[PDB]
């Protein structure tokens, strides 16, 4: 009887009283970046 | 190592002056025509530096 | 056919057809190209607004399309095109009668690919000319180094050296002298697709059955293969940004993205464009930025963002999940019904056989919205029928507006095919309507009409 | 955007810099140990004295300290400041920092630890700058008054929200709010890269393990509802379950053994997913303490997935691995108990592939029948392959003896099969 009084009573302190707010997920504003790429017509050469 | 030599691409000698994307490519300042081996070897360190290099190709 | 009253404007509501699209970097911003039928039309990349199509259709169907600093080139029938602004500046044709398939632009030296395996070379006359315009010479593939030309690539920092990606294999022609330099061996698959890497002397090869095989050029060995259980693999690209990310679009609608330093997945997005229309045709990732964007056959253009990790510390293993962002769309299927939505030429409705209904602009291209099928909560307080796993309307049939009375109540009565109520549509909320008018006589709708006034609505069975 | 939400952006990147003396007094006074009024008016150097204490009892307790000692806790390392330092080195200065806390998070239960980190506290601010780390290795001592002190003195990440009621409670946070933090898709990633660099560095124990399977086990159980979130759960904790069975140790197999049961029976799989489950399991078990637990394992994941071809075959690489790593005298022992779990799918696929593969041990499927009591398929399918076994082995009398079994109890089955391939009269002509 006393191990169902401490059944109930872990069920009882596991009981929060107050809500806990989840992991916020809001999309940040995305802005287009100055970013560095590869020229072709240096790639290329001509002979000699 | 290498799977194939380019017999054609060491006789061959661009000029590096001429154009401000390959300005940046010289090392010293008395350099213009330089030999495609060297100027291959030199686009690949410039692509390097753009480009990085991520862990998972080595 | 010609006539003396009409003329052609353009064609009202396309944005892609499924022929993989160009980029190109433009400064610091980027243009999407891509291509409609006959035509072809430019988007902007952080606004996705329209902002140049071409002032004369081409004759046929657009095959190949790449793109330069400022010059777009087009690849219909038999000619290959460069065009900047909109206007041909420059026509360059092949003396070939086959057909052009795929178009690859590096330097000095344009590559045009016909579907008959050759490969025709086109060199700038002069160092500081703005496009290839003189016939160099034409590379041929015969049937004993390897099979159709699937693509054609440029590897980075490989002096006058064509990638040409076969059925089979990998081979490699130096174009100032037309010759074959190298071999790849023979892959067992099909590939499919090829795209170049942010590393040195590695391309990305994409079967048919799904495998991505990481060809490094130098060695000629494979490095990396990743398994796709069963999927026809359609887009290849890479992130560009530093962070190791590949992007895998399959043609069955879904879009897979992997890290290449944990050797793990990310995520799979499914959906993203319709099976039976190709799927995700063309799938591309900016330079250097989180945004890629995606196109396929569905007459739709996406842009999706990796957002940055919400882990202060750790950053690379807790990685975001690709978020929807800017896109463009039309029908998939022929528009059925159209009608006009004001006095102005401004908005028009049109109801396709892709079970919606679009209110597409004359004015701006960019205006354009689907209209909500979302059903209004019901005035009785009880719970409204419908499937609970949601789908689109019937096709409409039969569609009748009034402008006179808008936005106070519903002016749009829709017919659609085979249903025994008609439906109402706010115009201008964008949404359909809170009632629906039954035949009360056990009878499809056939005609609708309105008053002029707008308050009265005719239904007939 | 606006101005003002740009302002916490820098607020937040600059809060470890003292600007005024009442900044350095906000910041000062995070103490793990002392008050608010002695942490605001004591010096580094005081601090230091009882650091150095602190870490040489450690050095007595393990000596893998006796290398922070020279990097991290040197007389040299009191005039740097984090703030002052580029970029290339406060990246070994956060890793070195997650060193220390990965070899110092078994050691909590004792105060020279909790000295030790109060300098590390004070002098590297690891309250605000690497927070995610610091509450990692504490996170299962949630009972504990040092984790209701260390909330009390920590900036909480956005991924430790569910706690944000708990910082500075007078309660500690419950069995309930912990699993809540835990149904978090991302946290779980992260969780994952702690614990992988928890088992690369080689120093995982029972009670951060006992603790991380009774919250890996709920967050499948909580998600039992939504299969389409234990479909996005999947690549996480099935990972995890291969690094745990990756270790070398007597504890991570057991704790993979125990990630492994449950979500199977919370979720059936693809047959050769849990195939790839026997050779994992199968491959590095050598603790004599992990290998009853395996065989149950084993067990259970077998009874989990349904379907054609659930009982039949298996490889034969993965059946000599079963008979090296499991006797057959071994797996009759464990039939012995009178427990005796469900292992009715499994024994029934373990024969077949007996009468496959080794095609010269018939008495031991003669002591597994007598043993388990197996359903009315399972035997079909066992009666039907060693009628197969009739047709191609040079029949020996122990294969009659068998039959004899087959024969003495439910001989309609045996004759009904028998009806299917071949003629009644024709089996004591061919055995």
């Amino acid at each position: 009887s006393r191990a169902k009084v401490e059944n109930r009573l872990s069920q009882l302190e596991g009981r929060d009283l107050r809500t806990t707010p989840k992991v916020v997920r809001e999309a940040k504003k995305v802005e287009m970046t100055e970013a560095r790429a590869y020229n072709a017509d240096a790639d290329t050469a001509k002979a000699a | 190592e290498a799977a194939w030599i380019d017999s054609d691409d060491e006789k061959i000698k661009v000029p590096i002056l001429v154009t401000n994307k390959t300005k940046k490519l010289r090392t010293s300042y008395n350099e213009s025509k330089i030999n495609g081996v060297h100027y291959i070897n030199r686009l690949r360190s410039q692509f390097e530096k753009i480009y990085p290099r991520p862990k998972w190709v080595d | 056919k010609n006539s003396k009253i009409f003329s052609p404007f353009r064609i009202i509501g396309n944005v892609s057809n499924g022929v993989p699209f160009a980029t190109g970097t433009l400064g610091s911003t980027f243009y999407i190209v891509t291509c409609v039928g006959k035509t072809f039309q430019i988007y902007d990349a952080n606004t996705l607004h329209l902002l140049f199509v071409s002032e004369k259709e081409t004759p046929s169907s657009i095959v190949a399309l790449s793109a330069h600093f400022h010059y777009v080139y087009a690849a219909y029938e038999n000619k290959v095109g460069i065009y900047k602004r909109g206007i041909e500046e420059h026509l360059l044709e092949l003396e070939t009668d086959a057909n052009v398939e795929h178009l690859c632009i590096f330097g000095d030296y344009l590559c045009a690919s016909t579907d008959d395996n050759s490969i025709f070379i086109y060199k700038k006359s002069d160092p500081q000319d703005k496009y290839p315009s003189e016939f160099y010479t034409k590379l041929t593939v015969t049937e004993i180094q390897g099979g159709e030309i699937v693509s054609l690539q440029h590897l980075a920092t490989y002096l006058n050296k064509l990638t040409v990606v076969t059925k089979s294999n990998v081979l490699l022609f130096n174009v100032r002298t037309g010759k074959l330099v190298f071999t790849s061996n023979e892959f067992p698959d099909q590939i499919t697709t090829a795209e170049p890497a942010p590393v040195l002397d590695i391309i990305a090869l994409g079967t048919v059955t799904g495998e991505v095989i990481m060809f490094n050029m130098r060695k000629g060995k494979r490095i990396r293969t990743i398994k796709i259980p069963q999927s026809r693999i359609s887009s290849l690209s890479f992130r560009t940004d530093g962070s190791s990310h590949l992007s895998v679009g399959t043609s069955s609608g879904d879009l897979i993205f992997y890290d290449l330093d944990r050797r793990s997945r990310i995520h799979v997005l499914k959906n993203i464009h319709r099976e039976s229309y190709g799927g995700v045709t063309q799938a591309t990732f900016l330079n250097g930025q989180p945004i890629i964007v995606t196109s396929g056959g569905d007459n739709s253009l996406k842009e999706y963002v990796f957002d940055p990790s919400l882990s202060q510390g750790s950053g690379d293993v807790v990685v975001q999940p690709p978020r929807y962002l800017r896109s463009r769309g039309g029908h998939s299927q022929p528009p059925s019904y159209i009608a006009f939505a004001d006095s102005q030429s401004h908005f028009m409705l049109s109801a396709s056989k892709d079970r919606s209904l679009w209110s597409f602009s004359l004015r701006k291209d960019a205006q354009s919205q689907e209209m909500s099928q979302r059903l209004h909560k019901k005035q009785d307080g009880g719970r409204v029928g419908g499937s609970t796993i949601k789908s689109k309307f019937p096709e409409i049939v039969a569609l009748a507006i009034e402008n006179a009375r808008i936005g106070e109540w519903e002016n749009i009565i829709t017919a659609h095919k085979d249903e025994k109520f008609a439906r109402t549509w706010d115009m201008r909320n964008k949404r359909v309507g809170r009632w629906t008018f039954d035949t009360t006589d056990d009878g499809f709708v056939k005609s609708v009409a309105m008053s002029q006034c707008g308050n009265f609505g005719f239904i007939g069975s | 955007s606006s101005l003002s939400d740009q302002l916490a952006q820098v607020a937040s990147n600059n809060a470890t810099v003292a600007l005024d003396r009442k900044r350095r007094q906000k910041l000062h006074s995070a103490s793990l140990i002392y008050n608010s009024k002695t942490a605001a008016t004591q010096d580094y150097d005081f601090i230091f004295e009882n650091a150095s204490k602190a870490l040489e009892e450690l050095s007595q307790i393990e000596p893998k300290f006796a290398i922070f000692s020279r990097t991290l806790f040197s007389e040299s390392s009191i005039s740097l400041d984090r703030n002052v330092q580029t970029k290339e080195e406060i990246k070994d200065l956060d890793n070195a920092i997650n060193a220390y806390l990965l070899l110092a998070s078994s050691k909590w239960y004792l105060a020279p630890t909790l000295h030790a980190t109060e300098w590390l506290v004070r002098r590297f601010q690891i309250h605000v700058k690497n927070t995610e780390m610091l509450l990692l290795s504490t996170l299962n001592y949630y009972q504990t008054p040092v984790f209701k002190r260390i909330l009390s003195i920590i900036k909480l990440p956005p991924l430790f929200n569910c706690l944000s009621n708990f910082v500075r409670s007078e309660k500690p946070p419950t069995a309930l709010t912990m699993i809540k933090l835990f149904n978090d898709m991302d946290f779980l990633k992260l969780y994952t890269s702690y614990l992988d660099q928890c088992i690369k560095h080689n120093a995982t124990y029972t009670n951060q393990l006992l603790f991380t399977t009774c919250c890996f086990i709920n967050v499948v159980a909580f998600n039992s509802n939504n299969d389409e979130k234990l479909n996005q759960l999947v690549p996480i904790l099935l990972e995890i379950s291969a690094k745990l069975l990756a270790s070398k140790s007597k504890d991570c197999q057991i704790a993979a053994h125990t990630i492994l049961v449950v979500f199977a029976t919370a979720l059936p799989l693809k047959k050769t997913i849990i195939l790839a489950a026997m050779e994992t399991i199968l491959s590095n078990l050598d603790a004599k303490e992990a290998k009853h637990s395996a065989l149950l394992t084993i067990c259970k994941l077998f009874q989990t997935l349904k379907g054609q071809g659930n009982v039949d075959q298996l490889p034969s690489k993965i059946f000599k691995l079963f008979d090296s790593k499991f006797d057959t005298v071994s797996i009759l022992t464990f039939l012995d108990k009178e427990d005796k779990p469900v292992c009715d799918k499994f024994i029934t696929s373990y024969t077949r592939s007996i009468a496959r593969y080794d095609r010269s041990k018939l008495n031991i499927i003669l002591s597994l029948l007598k043993k388990i009591r197996l359903e009315r398929y399972e035997v079909r399918l066992i009666i039907t392959d060693l009628i197969y076994l009739s047709e191609i082995l040079e029949d020996k009398s122990q294969l009659v003896e068998l039959f004899e079994y087959f024969i003495s109890i439910n001989e309609d089955l045996v004759l009904k099969c028998l009806k299917s391939l071949g003629l009644t009269g024709x089996x004591x002509x061919x055995x």
